[PDB]
């Protein structure tokens, strides 16, 4: 009442919005759905008086939203010919500050110049209302607005904020993906999260979606226009569900803790179970306690973090929709059954589950199904545990090994930002390992 | 408002200008936005205000024209596409052009490089912000070779933060000049080492396998040459500029192929080279579209890329096909090529993709990259200039227009080391 504060970050936060934004599209809104007869744009649910930003109306008549673009592009699109989807205006920020990938760039240059201006938006924005208990980021791990912008943008709202965990998202590098930039880059931008702040993030691995696209669903042509549903229905799930009136319900306060071991920012995974074809006859209905084990399937796991390796960590699942208690408590008890799970040596029944009503949303044939049972997964796995070693094999050798960096100094600060961020994002892998190793 | 500097010199320049510009009131040029997207118009212009900023957008043509003897004028001033603009162009008055890196570089375009300056500062303030520098040259060009390394290196002397963005022509083993070994290798110390960001290579003794393998043409053209390039272009310029999911802006185009200071250059491909007839074959594919981006044959430069490896790969597809689509390809290149992958460097392959495929091909494929193999480029324009003009000298005729040793000698060493500095990455 314990709203969200939404940001966005970049190009891959400005959609990944419009995945979340329209995904919205079922009457809810950031904290306050407290309820709406609008519909659609919203056009029809009235006038009362107002201008831009609506008094008129609520969150819910109008968003929790801040969308920060640093290029027109994305924004442009939000904004573009009113793109169908009116949902305010200015609660954009569009910076022609000219778009810089870099960490360095945006976050310590064009950024700090208008991370301020937005930082006051967000001011504003986290006023008009009560309780705000949340703030999502989406992220990369390769644009520039994304690391040191969001370094910045996650940084001055930790620090400004440090009881408001911020939920963010993420989009990381795999084995295949843009730039040479990323491989570090994101290293950057995992640094400054961190210790900045940060509370649980999230992550949609860009690698791992087309994989469940082509080994769960169904299209190997796809654009990332859809891919951004996978992700964008992660969100449903985490604020739609747990924001809603259900049975056993996590809010955002709920998330830092079950996701959260220890204090090195922690890390989680996404997993949505529903996800059936259009092409599907899931046997009639799929089975709702099935939906569990879709989860740990390694296959609806958003990012390439085989979960072979490892025990996991903490285990937060979210259903959705005609679920049974009797199905939770009753299949939830099965995988901690199989051999493989392996919890860690401190998880303590190890699983955490809501169950959030209604249904699972759903819009067009890219949207697969209409699944009536739903499982979330969001884990903290020792796997994590390689991808940012993945990422650190990149580094040792794509910046600091023999360096990439020119561009970036020149946009600012030299061996840390750098250094620093691959010796305390490094240790990261040890103590992480450490984390879950032996009985100790 | 990612803006833009039009700057075109001497005759590959203001030839090239007429080719790249008109592919272009195919409406998106250089950084207005609108127009292209419900047809119509055409020209040399529209209905607004002139003056500069309906630049390469509605209203009007943006440029910065640069020719040093009246051949662009005429060729294209008049009859032609254009109007150009009025008050936008370059004639200089005579000068005579010159052949000679010296020489419209230090000389007749000193006088006129500095002519340039005013259109350069006028440009510039269009209530845009500018993040480009486009300029088209010739090795070879003296009034484009050491002009147009005048023109870059103040404007990389004003314009720090501004990445140039430079188009090229090369040597090829086939020749104009004579004293192209050396010109373009004057022409280099400046492309290197003189802000000029990246850098674009344009063989045109490379421009001919593709306008002639992949494509049929039964008889070339310089002007058909002029068809090729805009789509080394716009893929750049337009592409991402245009609107886009993924969207690279100029500045990718400067960390995702420069790995460092020197000045890195780049080859580029277009591939949906098509054949009129052949008009059949692979519905605009992906991998048809990736195939065409890496082969040897497909590129439209004087470097044959397989000897050696890339360092940084830099490709955008525009034709409204799945982001999925292209970064899955993309791959399949990366692991036949290793060879041709740098070890280092980990992401070898960057993709873009812009929203809206070329008026009237369905769909793009662009390519960027710097590999191992242009040791070559170069290994060939230095031999030339240690034979050549440094060698028993040929600068006579340079010798009056004001350089001495200089400018032959710093040029093959500091280009040189070019050619040991660049090998040292995968030797
Ligand atoms: C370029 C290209 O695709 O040239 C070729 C020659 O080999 C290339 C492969 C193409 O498949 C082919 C053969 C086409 O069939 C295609 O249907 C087509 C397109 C896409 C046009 O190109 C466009 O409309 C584009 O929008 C093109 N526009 C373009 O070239 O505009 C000019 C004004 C430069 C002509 C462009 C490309 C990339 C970015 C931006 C624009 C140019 C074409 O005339 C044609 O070129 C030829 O027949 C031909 C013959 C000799 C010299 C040049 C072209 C074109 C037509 C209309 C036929
Ligand atoms: N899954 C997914 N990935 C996206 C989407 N948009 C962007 N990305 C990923 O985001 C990464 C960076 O995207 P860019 O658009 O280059 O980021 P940016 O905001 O342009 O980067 P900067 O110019 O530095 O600000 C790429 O690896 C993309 O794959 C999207 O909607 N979905
Ligand atoms: N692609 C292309 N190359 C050209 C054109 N005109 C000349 N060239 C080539 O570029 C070289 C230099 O010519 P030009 O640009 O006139 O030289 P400059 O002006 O004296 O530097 C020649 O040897 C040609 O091969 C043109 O219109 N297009």
């Amino acid at each position: 009442m314990r709203e969200c504060i939404s940001i966005h970050v970049g190009q891959a936060g400005v959609q990944i919005g419009n995945a979340c934004w329209e995904l919205y599209c079922l009457e809810h809104g950031i904290q306050p759905d407290g309820q709406m007869p609008s519909d659609k744009t919203i056009g029809g649910g009235d006038d009362s008086f107002n201008t831009f930003f609506s008094e008129t109306g609520a969150g819910k008549h109008v968003p929790r939203a801040v969308f920060v673009d640093l290029e027109p592009t994305v924004i442009d699109e939000v904004r573009t010919g009113t793109y169908r989807q009116l949902f305010h205006p200015e609660q954009l920020i569009t910076g022609k500050e000219d778009a810089a990938n870099n960490y360095a760039r945006g976050h310590y240059t064009i950024g700090k110049e208008i991370i301020d201006l937005v930082l006051d938006r967000i001011r504003k924005l986290a006023d008009q209302c009560t309780g705000l208990q949340g703030f999502s980021v989406f992220h990369s791990f390769g644009g520039g607005t994304g690391s040191g912008f969001t370094s910045l943008l996650m940084e001055r709202l930790s620090v400004d904020y440090g009881k408001k965990s911020k939920l963010e998202f993420s989009i990381y590098p795999a084995p295949q993906v843009s730039t040479a930039v990323v491989e570090p880059y994101n290293s950057i931008l995992t640094t400054h999260t961190t210790l900045e702040h940060s509370d649980c993030a999230f992550m949609v691995d860009n690698e791992a979606i087309y994989d469940i696209c082509r080994r769960n669903l169904d299209i190997e042509r796809p654009t990332y226009t859809n891919l951004n549903r996978l992700i964008g229905q992660i969100v449903s799930s985490i604020t739609a569900s747990l924001r809603f009136d259900g049975a056993l319900n996590v809010d955002l306060t709920e998330f830092q803790t079950n996701l959260v071991p220890y204090p090195r920012g922690h890390f989680p995974l996404a997993t949505y179970a529903p996800v059936i074809s259009a092409e599907k006859a899931y046997h009639e209905q799929l089975s709702v306690a099935e939906i569990t084990n879709a989860c740990f399937e390694p296959a609806n796991q958003m990012v390439k973090c085989d979960p072979r390796h490892g025990k996991y960590m903490a285990c937060c699942l979210l259903y959705r929709g005609d679920v049974v208690p009797k199905d939770v408590n009753a299949a939830i008890a099965t995988i901690k059954t199989k051999r493989t799970i392996q919890f860690v040596d401190w998880c303590p029944t190890g699983f955490k589950v809501g169950i959030n009503y209604e249904p699972p949303t759903v819009v067009p044939g890219g949207d697969l199904a209409k699944v009536q049972r739903a499982v979330c997964m969001l884990s903290n796995t020792t796997a994590i545990a390689e991808a940012w070693a993945r990422l650190d094999h990149k580094f040792d050798l794509m910046y600091a090994k023999r360096a990439f960096v020119h561009w970036y100094v020149g946009e600012g600060m030299e061996e840390g930002e750098f250094s620093e961020a691959r010796e305390d994002m490094a240790a990261l892998e040890k103590d992480y390992e450490e984390v879950g190793v032996d009985s100790v | 408002m990612r803006e833009i500097v039009h700057i075109q010199a001497g005759q590959c320049g203001n030839q090239i200008g007429a080719k790249f510009w008109e592919v272009i009131s195919d409406e998106h040029g250089i950084d207005p936005t609108g127009s292209y997207h419900g047809d119509s118009d055409l020209q040399l212009e529209r209905i607004n205000v002139y003056y500069n900023e309906a630049a390469g957008n509605k209203y009007v043509p943006r440029a910065i024209l640069v020719d040093l003897e009246p051949g662009t004028m005429d060729s294209v001033r008049s009859g032609p596409f254009g109007q150009i603009f009025r008050p936008d162009n370059f004639v200089f008055g005579q000068s005579g052009a010159g052949n000679n890196w010296a020489k419209g570089h230090y000389t007749e375009g000193a006088e006129l490089v500095d002519s340039v300056l005013d259109v350069v500062r006028k440009e510039s303030e269009s209530c845009d912000c500018l993040q480009g520098f486009q300029l088209t040259h010739s090795l070879g060009g003296g009034t484009g070779s050491g002009m147009g390394t005048l023109l870059i290196s103040k404007i990389r002397e004003e314009y720090p933060d501004r990445i140039m963005n430079t188009f090229s022509v090369v040597p090829s083993p086939k020749v104009s000049d004579t004293v192209v070994e050396p010109y373009n290798a004057t022409l280099s110390v400046h492309q290197l080492v003189e802000n000029t960001d990246e850098t674009y290579c344009i063989d045109n003794e490379a421009l001919y396998d593709i306008c002639f393998r992949t494509l049929k043409l039964t008889t070339p053209t310089y002007g058909d040459l002029n068809h090729l390039v805009s789509a080394t272009m716009s893929g750049v310029t337009t592409c991402l500029r245009f609107p886009g999911q993924l969207n690279a802006d100029l500045r990718k185009l400067a960390v995702n192929m420069v790995p460092f200071p020197r000045l890195h250059f780049f080859m580029p491909g277009f591939a949906p080279l098509t054949s009129r007839g052949s008009q059949q074959y692979r519905a605009l594919t992906v991998p048809e579209l990736t195939q065409q981006m890496f082969d040897a044959k497909n590129m439209m430069a004087a470097c044959d890329p397989r000897h050696g490896r890339y360092l940084t790969v830099a490709a955008v597809f525009r034709g409204r096909m799945s982001m999925k689509e292209v970064d899955e390809q993309m791959l399949n290149v990366q692991n036949k090529n290793s060879s041709y992958f740098v070890e280092w460097i980990p992401n070898n392959v960057k993709t873009a993709v812009c929203d809206i495929p070329p008026r009237g091909l369905k769909m793009s494929a662009t390519f960027i990259g710097n590999s191992t193999a242009i040791q070559e480029l170069f290994k060939r324009i230095s031999e030339q200039f240690t034979a050549m003009f440094r060698r028993k000298a040929f600068l006579h005729w340079y010798t009056g227009e004001g350089m001495d040793e200089m400018e032959f000698t710093e040029a093959e060493s500091n280009m040189n080391d070019l050619v040991s500095e660049y090998q040292q990455y995968q030797d």
